[PDB]
């Protein structure tokens, strides 16, 4: 674990998730889609 | 300015002739008779932006100077006396701070404030032989200089025109120094005036009768400060402060009240306005809602200092 | 340019050109010092 | 449109009567500036007076001796180029224009007290170059001489400061003009060997080459005349002095492990040193080992120890295709080459590009 | 420094000054 | 007063004439000094080095080499011109701004290839050739520039703000010939920067980090230095040697003077040299891009 | 996370406005005298460029006043009345943490949630400036100033002309000696001007060595390096001042339009540019006092429902609402 | 010729008009070149930044910006100037020496604020400011000077921050020039410019200089028989050029003596020529 | 610009390819054959 | 932009019980009602 | 010699025409009259 997920961080109220500090804040275009970032090139499952 | 063509073909000193260079020489000259004609009118420009300028300096506010003026018992008063003015000061400034804007309504406190202000100051010495007056011979008193939008408020129905041609000197009255005056100017230092001691033109301009004083009025942006790159003085700015509470808890339980029974009820069990508040709401510039919350000091309190 | 015609052909009629209808310019009149109603603010005088 | 420059000084070094009107001259600072400088930069090891033993021998052979100390304003001032071209010929490769020159400048002087005179200065620059007291720092410039007056022992001169060369009058020769004149000695163009066109305007440069070696040391003096830029002019020099330039690196300094500092910082599981040790209460129990290193560096060769050359902008020439012109002429009682440069505007200030590579 | 010409220095006056008020009350304009 | 006068070729479009015109206060270049020249040295064609248009650490050297001219009126026949790195009195000389970024009074001007969006420049069809012209900036957005291009060399074998505004570079690094030239004139810097004296300054910085803190200032010094802040506690250095010849030298003088000549070379030989100062009579503050300015030669 | 801790802020906010004004002189006001004319033939950029000059000089013959000038009318505000907090990382030389991350981390979350911030890579020798943004949207910002006090503070005191010091101070109260404009602006021994019956309001921004007082006081020099402008520096610095003549005399003379603090082409309101020349009348700044706006800790007590009028209430249950007692009342739309 | 007028202010005491006098002769830098300024220009006030009074660092980045003049005459109640700028061809040049070395012909100056000792100036009590006048030192003599004031200075932090001081010397530290020796601050006590001016100055000469034999120490280890380690170079060019534009060396006047003394001493005023 | 203290209000409709903006954006062409008229159309066009 | 015309979630809220004029409240429990702030305010009779 | 401000009174090249400055120019011009009579009579005296 390098950093920390940015999944976890839901405590956050609509003001500070509108802010433009938020990270998560330019994968957030669909409402029926979650747009992530994942290892390219790799089949789901895979190695352990 | 002058170009170095221009300057090329007049140092020529009769070494031409022919057809073509004798209409640029022409045009060169017309150039720079064009360039000269408005140069010199450049400074007698500049002298009334020098003038109305190095008024403003001078003048102080009326708002200050009219309480100032109406109470002189003796010039020099007592603490209590200077106290009981102060506050009679502040009260003023904080009222008397636009009149053509709140009282654009009612026309007569307006004549009132320019009365009050024309019977405000003091007048100087008198020496003259040949000055300002209007057709009939009255002598004019003072200038009220505005913006062309104020002199058309005042002008409509508030001041009432006199004349609108006056008599005007036409002299600079000049002066030097001569016999006398200058050899004592070289061996000594010093020099006076005289030193003879043995012991106009119909010219269209509006004036107004305010008090009972003919002053003329002038609202010059045509004549001057137009098509040029300078800006017209006599709009200021005004700096003005504002203080705002956040988070005060009255911390007693006579203020902690209602003024009537139900007067926000709520579905919840548990009033959310009995807690402490955290932020404060006013408007914006332009009437919107804002919202200061405590969040948005973590600036300064949050600091190595 | 080599330009060559059959026999009478057209674009040798048109007279197309341009033409200039005048051209305009401002006065600028000056103004004087004495002439303003502020000279009552002041006595100006010569000194060199 | 020119300036003039006056100094009275004594004639030991410079001889206005025999010189040409034209010449190079330049002046010297205070020789006991040499020794303030030479005690604190001389290199460890070596002995510091060896500079003051061959000081002390040039005035004791050189009239007035007994009036250094004071500075008051009657000492040799100025010198002639010529004296140094003499002073240093034998290390010129012109073989035979050297050896004339220096024949010329003893017998057209006192010829009685000039040869050893010669050999003082001689090891007296030998004995500069000993301590690292360069004397690119000493010897300033002048103009070419214009005017000069003298009585006995004592002249007044003046020459120009900057400006054209024959913009000046001189009001007593044949004609009220002169032109620059050099040994053939000291001339070296830099162009004709790093094979360039020669056209245009090109700069003056003088330049100081220093050998550095046990007992033997070496400084010529060359008058370099080319079209390369201000500061291009060292990247020049270094390909035709590569060879002193390494054996300096080599014989400069005749008087340990390595640390992987960002390998263990690129690795984690380090020996910490975190500042809540430095703070200052028990700083070297902290710090007992942290690392060793065991370093130490004491005998490289400085920037300093390696250097082999140092030069300055004197002037211009802006007329294109230069006609530098080369002749022998009488120089007192004997024939010298000497080369004559027309049209060369003087300027740009005295400010020394020091070549250690 | 002031002072330099005669303070008083009686001579025939340019023209007269009107507004006879208490001048004393205001001295900071002065120099 | 010095001028050179460079012959417009002949039988040129009207259309290159014009903008040959808006050409009025730019820069060019010139191998060799003369009073007549030819348009083939002004072009980039000139700039070639084996048989290709050049590089930008190769422009950088042909900025040094070659010498500095301004253009002035230009007419229809000739182009007048006139010198700057000779010593020449130049009454009135006046330069347009190239570069993006703004300027104002009392700045030195430099002189670097064009390494932001492609180079404006004028193109002559008929000819055959195009004449690229150098961009201006001043000092400090000069040595930044150069600071991460030369990083960027070591890196094959970048955002910059100024006034609040970021910028990017798309350097052009298609040769090699010029790369590791700059790598050998770097470390010889580096090289000639060591002396005995480096032990006593490397000593002390563990009394700098003390000195790092209460002092709120020296933090900044820290927290852009890198190498100082990671040995300052990985390291012992062991304490102290004695000096050969102590009683009459002063070891610590050499190396703090070593070091001042060999910064000042380093700012002139990576890139290049102030040429100019701009300072204007009777004009404004700051200057716009595509405005004129009447600059003071160096 | 939103706990409130046992402190209260006051902010206080400064804002300019673009006026009319009118001025009236009397006849004989000014003596002027003017010299004669200069020609200077110069050099130019391409031809040669002449220049005339000519001297002047004025003396005002009065025995007193010979001009007033009154603020007639009001224009568009310039400014805005925004909510930009002040950022205090823009200033060095304050004692520093002893953890270089604890700092780090606090400056990253000082920045998220803000407007204006310094630039990531802290450009050592330089003037850590804001980032430039895109165009402004209704005029400059104005940054707010915050103060901490006490919680259970004196909500009436907040309903009138106000000082954020927190105790009346300045040299309108005087007729002794000179030693006295020390004496009421941290003497803490005796009470107040204004109220009579207490020594401050807050005492931890009104004593000589209080918080408040280290932060900004202009003799300290803690921001000396911050570009921004802060309003309340004026509240805080001792202002000097000599006895000439009486205090009325003083004050008709302090108002006299002194130069501007500020700035009229950034959208940040830094200081002042060094050098440009631009006079603004300034209220308020000679008196030490502020005006509350209308403002309210809860926004359903802001407005009533009669498609009109806002509402006025003083406090509902635990909030308030601060009636506006500012000059602008009849102006700024709502 | 371009000259500058400096406005004399009125109600000056007798006292500072006389000594205004004496500083004929003397340097003055404008920050914006006029044919008329008013004295807050030449006032320490106009050069201080940050609030704060300036520093030596400040100062020397602060006579590159700023240009310099020459003050020709003083008058009753005027006070003219002269420019060493652009073209101006000023005739009659002279200055007076500041600096407490003797010059010569043929010497090239420069500027240096003032360091050894305690900087003599005007101070104008009644308007409430005063005006530095600026060292004037020869070419080769600077170069020299700052070296040895700043290693002072590293001398002075190293007997502090050693537990023990390695005192063991040489003596005092002199310059000398035209056999004149200087000797230059005798007593280790009267700590009055040790960290007053030049403190920030060795502060960034003592933090390039340590990266710089400690970069190639961590880059090439074969010299002596994460981690961005590119941000570290060009960082540490970007310094090291900019103190080195700030520590430069460029004449701004020469000596040129005609039918004169050729030495000359602190106190006396010679011709010069505008190089 | 409006409101400095936010990135935007929806942050659904105002990204470059966020739901709102893929349904209709002028550029992308998703309602050419549609020929009912679309008020919203004139919102997010980028109106060069 | 755009302006927004005279709308409400709820009904009830729209009209008061008065013979006249319509109500202008903001919020009654959970709805909403926003006033009307369109160029056509003195026209669109109800 | 001859001061600045003297050299500066006479190549004005009729710049000037003013009462104060007509006598500058007066006493400018009489002190290299009464300096040239004596410098002139000096080579007479030196000869002996």
């Amino acid at each position: 674990m390098p950093h920390h997920p940015h999944w976890v961080n839901e405590h956050l109220t609509i003001l500070q998730f509108i802010a433009p500090s938020n990270p998560r804040l330019r994968f957030e275009l669909n409402p029926a889609f979650d747009f992530f970032v994942a290892p390219g090139d790799v089949d789901l499952p895979g190695p352990q | 300015a002058i170009a170095s063509e221009a300057l090329s073909l007049l140092s020529n000193t009769y070494v031409d002739g022919t057809e073509i260079d004798s209409s640029l020489r022409i045009r060169a000259i017309q150039q720079m008779a064009r360039n000269l004609r408005t140069v010199l009118d450049s400074f007698e420009r500049g002298t009334a932006d020098q003038l109305l300028g190095v008024l403003l300096e001078k003048a102080p506010p009326l708002s200050l100077l009219s309480p100032i003026n109406k109470f002189q018992p003796e010039g020099h008063l007592n603490r209590v006396a200077r106290a009981a003015l102060l506050s009679d000061l502040k009260r003023r400034v904080c009222a008397d701070m636009f009149f053509m804007t709140r009282h654009a309504r009612e026309p007569r406190l307006i004549s009132a404030y320019l009365s009050d202000m024309v019977s405000c100051t003091q007048p100087s010495v008198m020496v003259s032989r040949i000055t300002h007056t209007n057709t009939r011979g009255r002598q004019v008193d003072g200038v009220l200089v505005t913006t062309a939008t104020l002199k058309r408020q005042l002008l409509q129905g508030i001041l009432q025109i006199d004349d609108t041609a006056a008599d005007v000197p036409v002299t600079y009255g000049e002066m030097v120094l001569q016999g006398t005056n200058l050899v004592t100017a070289l061996v000594m230092g010093k020099a006076v005036r005289g030193m003879d001691d043995v012991a106009n033109a119909r010219v269209p301009a509006d004036l107004v009768i305010v008090g009972d004083k003919l002053v003329f009025l002038e609202a010059l942006e045509r004549r001057v400060y137009q098509a040029t790159r300078v800006a017209y003085p006599l709009i200021g700015n005004i700096d003005i402060t504002f203080i705002m509470p956040m988070g005060v808890f009255q911390a007693n339980s006579m203020d902690r009240y209602t003024r009537h029974a139900g007067d926000f009820s709520t579905v919840s069990e548990q009033d959310p306005r009995q807690f402490p508040p955290q932020g404060i709401f006013f408007y914006n510039k332009d009437g919107i809602l804002t919202q200061l919350t405590l969040r948005d000091a973590m600036g300064t309190i949050c600091h190595s200092s | 340019f080599f330009k060559q015609i059959r026999s009478d052909d057209n674009s040798l009629y048109s007279a197309q050109f341009d033409i200039l209808l005048g051209t305009y310019c401002n006065t600028l009149n000056f103004v004087r010092f004495l002439e303003l109603g502020l000279s009552v603010a002041c006595i100006c005088t010569k000194f060199p | 449109t020119t300036q003039l420059i006056q100094q009275v000084s004594l004639t030991d070094f410079f001889r206005p009567d025999i010189e040409h009107a034209g010449s190079i001259v330049l002046i010297l600072r205070h020789p006991s500036d040499m020794i303030g400088e030479a005690n604190t930069l001389t290199q460890a090891g070596r002995d510091p007076d060896v500079l003051l033993e061959g000081l002390r021998n040039l005035f004791n052979a050189c009239t007035a001796p007994w009036t250094v100390g004071e500075g008051g304003g009657l000492r040799a001032y100025v010198t002639s180029l010529s004296f140094i071209a003499a002073c240093r010929a034998e290390e010129y490769t012109d073989k035979q224009a050297a050896d004339a020159n220096r024949t010329a400048i003893v017998s057209a002087y006192g010829c009685s007290r000039m040869e050893t005179r010669l050999i003082r200065f001689s090891e007296c620059l030998r004995a500069m170059v000993q301590c690292h007291v360069f004397p690119h720092r000493f010897i300033s410039f002048f103009g070419s001489l214009l005017e000069y007056t003298i009585q006995d022992n004592l002249c007044n001169i003046t020459a120009v400061a900057k400006g054209p060369q024959e913009a000046a009058r001189t009001d007593k020769t044949s004609t009220r003009r002169v032109t620059a004149n050099i040994p053939a000695c000291v001339f070296w163009d830099v162009d004709k060997d790093l094979h360039l066109s020669a056209d245009g305007l090109k700069h003056v440069f003088l330049v100081f080459v220093y050998t550095q070696r046990r007992q033997r040391e070496g400084v010529r003096l060359h008058l370099a005349l080319s079209q390369l830029n201000e500061q291009c002019f060292g990247r020049g020099i270094g390909f035709l002095l590569g060879r002193i330039r390494a054996e300096n690196a080599a014989w400069g300094t005749e008087g340990t492990r390595a640390l992987p500092l960002v390998q263990l910082s690129n690795d984690p599981t380090s020996p910490r040193c975190s500042i809540g040790e430095i703070t200052g209460v028990n700083w070297n129990l902290a710090r007992q080992r942290l690392y060793q290193w065991t370093g130490d560096f004491r005998g490289l060769p400085t920037q300093l120890s390696c250097m082999y050359a140092a030069y300055t902008l004197i002037g211009t020439i802006p007329s294109e295709s230069v006609r530098y012109t080369r002749r022998m002429e009488r120089f007192g009682g004997y024939n010298v080459p000497t080369i004559w440069l027309e049209g060369v505007v003087w300027g740009g200030t005295n400010t020394w590009n020091e070549c250690y590579y | 420094i002031a002072g330099l010409f005669n303070i008083p220095a009686g001579i025939i006056p340019t023209g007269n000054v009107l507004s006879t008020i208490e001048v004393c009350a205001h001295r900071c304009i002065f120099d | 007063p010095f001028e050179i006068e460079v012959l417009l070729p002949g039988e040129l479009s009207p259309a290159e004439t014009s903008a040959l015109q808006k050409c009025e206060g730019k820069i060019i270049t010139f191998s060799t000094l003369r009073h007549r020249a030819s348009l083939v040295d002004i072009a980039l064609s000139s700039y070639y080095i084996n048989g290709a248009p050049p590089d930008t650490l190769s422009l950088l050297e042909a900025y040094r080499m070659r010498f500095a001219a301004v253009i002035t009126r230009v007419i229809p026949g000739k182009l007048l011109a006139h010198a700057i790195g000779v010593g020449t009195p130049t009454p009135g000389l006046f330069i347009q701004n190239t570069s993006p970024v703004d300027l104002c009074n009392g700045d030195y001007i430099c002189l670097l290839p064009p390494v932001f969006g492609s180079a404006d420049s004028i193109r002559l069809d008929s000819v055959g050739l195009e004449i690229v012209f150098p961009l201006t900036i001043p000092q400090t957005l000069m040595r930044e520039i150069i600071a991460k291009v030369v990083a960027r060399a070591v890196e094959r074998t970048d955002v910059i703000c100024y006034n609040g505004r970021r910028y990017e570079l798309e350097t052009n690094l298609q040769h090699r010939d010029g790369s590791d030239a700059a790598i050998r004139t770097l470390v010889l810097n580096l090289m000639f920067s060591i002396n005995e004296g480096c032990l006593l300054l490397l000593a002390l910085i563990p009394t700098l980090l003390v000195q790092g803190a209460h002092d709120g200032y020296v933090n900044l010094l820290i927290q852009t230095a890198n190498c100082v802040r990671e040995t300052g506690q990985l390291i012992n250095i062991p304490p102290m040697p004695r000096i050969q010849d102590g009683h009459r030298r002063f070891p610590i003088y050499e190396t703090i003077s070593s070091w001042i000549s060999t910064s000042s070379r380093l700012g002139d030989t990576l890139g290049t040299r102030a040429i100019l100062r701009v300072c204007v009579f009777d004009g404004p503050s700051t200057v716009h891009p595509g405005d004129r300015t009447a600059v003071i030669q160096v | 996370t939103g706990f409130h801790p046992g402190i209260a802020f006051t902010v206080v906010r400064q804002d300019r406005f673009a006026t009319e004004q009118l001025l009236y002189a009397e006849r004989a006001s000014e003596s002027y005298f003017v010299g004669q004319i200069q020609v200077h033939h110069h050099d130019a950029i391409g031809g040669v460029n002449f220049t005339l000059t000519q001297p002047r000089a004025h003396v005002d013959l009065g025995v007193g006043y010979t001009a007033v000038c009154a603020t007639a009318a009001l224009r568009c505000p310039l400014t805005d009345m925004g909510n930009t907090a002040q950022n205090l990382f823009f200033s060095r030389g304050g004692v520093p943490m002893l953890h270089d991350n604890v700092t780090e981390s606090l400056r990253r979350i000082t920045a998220s949630g803000g407007r204006l911030n310094p630039t990531e890579p802290l450009p050592i020798f330089g003037g850590l400036r804001p980032a430039t943004s895109a165009g402004i949207a209704r005029g400059q910002a104005s940054v707010c100033e915050f103060v901490a006090m006490p919680v259970s503070t004196d909500l009436q005191y907040f309903r009138t002309a106000c000082n954020p010091r927190g105790r009346a101070s300045g040299m309108l109260y005087m007729g002794d000696r000179d030693a006295d404009i020390e004496a009421i602006m941290f003497d803490h021994t005796q009470s107040d001007v204004a109220y009579t019956d207490r020594a401050t309001l807050n005492p931890w921004a009104s004593q000589k060595h209080s918080y408040g007082d280290r932060l900004y006081n202009g003799t300290y020099n803690l921001t000396g390096a911050s570009p921004i402008y802060s309003p309340c520096f004026k509240f805080f610095t001792p202002a000097e001042v000599n006895t000439n003549c009486n205090t009325l005399d003083r004050l008709l003379m302090e108002a006299k339009a002194v130069a501007s603090q500020s700035s009229t082409d950034t959208e940040y309101q830094f200081k002042r540019p060094p050098g440009s020349t631009e006079m603004t009348q300034d209220p308020c700044g000679l008196f030490q006092e502020a005006y509350p706006p209308l403002c309210s800790s809860d926004a359903a007590m802001l407005r009533t429902a009669h498609a009109g009028e806002t509402g006025a209430d003083e406090v509902h249950l635990a909030q308030y609402l601060i009636r506006d007692a500012s000059p602008l009342r009849g102006c700024l739309p709502l």
